[PDB]
């Protein structure tokens, strides 16, 4: 859920005071104030939208920051920026092909953890190794120690 | 949420 | 005096009404909170199931 | 007109709350529905549950 807590980051807060007053309002119809499945069900009817309990409940997965079960307010903020389809550039096979050349630094086939640290340090931005590993991790479902091209999209999957 | 919230068009 | 029996009878009907209507909002939200607990239900009963019926895979 | 008003608004007061206690009768006969039904789900993920908890075994 980092990635909606650093639009939040990214983004300004006042729009999160916003949601705040909103979630307020979502009180309405919560006899939780808060919104859970149910809740986002009467919140989202609130919103406009209505998902379903699995799509309710998967927001709230989708949301849960935590695992609170709910959409609190911070994750009513992850909501908001959470309900549509944006992230670009779908790199997979030809696109992050031309990443895993050097991902897999190698022009071999496998983003092993010096790969990955190597195209970190190379990002400029800051790097450690909990950032390297834990993307090792996300490819590493296949656990080759080693991100492989296909661990490689279970890392980097639509992420831009 | 514009053509809800009318004149306080606010959120999308 | 047909009025005041209808004061009575539109006011007893709107208290009779608010029992039932507080009757209602009472089973709304019973049952509503219990689905709730009911789908966690299912949803412990169906992972519950998962986790013997996974172990079973 | 205050008997014929008071039964008025007594009775519009009543058309509220019985509007209310049809939206809350609705709403419990939904969720008591959903309930049995989540129940259902619950006990038949539950029946499941020993089904394959049985062939687990």
């Amino acid at each position: 859920d980092d990635i909606y807590k650093a639009a939040v980051e990214q983004l300004t807060e006042e729009q999160k005071n916003e949601f705040k007053a909103a979630f307020d309002i979502f009180v309405l119809g919560a006899e939780d104030g808060c919104i859970s499945t149910k809740e986002l069900g009467k919140v989202m009817r609130m919103l406009g939208q209505n998902p379903t309990p699995e799509e309710l409940q998967e927001m709230i997965d989708e949301v849960d920051e935590d695992g609170s079960g709910t959409v609190d307010f911070d994750e009513f903020l992850v909501m908001m920026v959470r309900c549509m389809k944006d992230d670009s550039k779908g790199k997979s096979e030809e696109e992050l092909s031309d990443l895993f050349r050097m991902f897999d630094k190698n022009a071999d086939g496998y983003i092993d953890l010096d790969e990955l640290k190597i195209m970190l340090q190379a990002t400029g931005e800051t790097i450690t190794e909990d950032d390297i590993e834990e993307l090792m991790k996300d490819g590493d479902k296949n656990n080759d120690g080693r991100i492989d091209y296909d661990e490689f999209l279970e890392f980097m999957k639509g992420v831009e | 949420m514009q053509a809800l919230l009318g004149a306080r068009a606010k959120e999308s | 005096e047909e009025a005041e029996k209808a004061a009575d009878e539109s006011e007893r009907g709107m208290k009779v009404i608010e029992s039932r209507a507080q009757k209602d909002e009472e089973k709304m939200e019973i049952q509503e909170i219990q689905l709730k607990e009911a789908k966690h239900i299912a949803e412990d009963a169906d992972r519950k199931y998962e986790e013997v019926a996974r172990k079973l895979v």
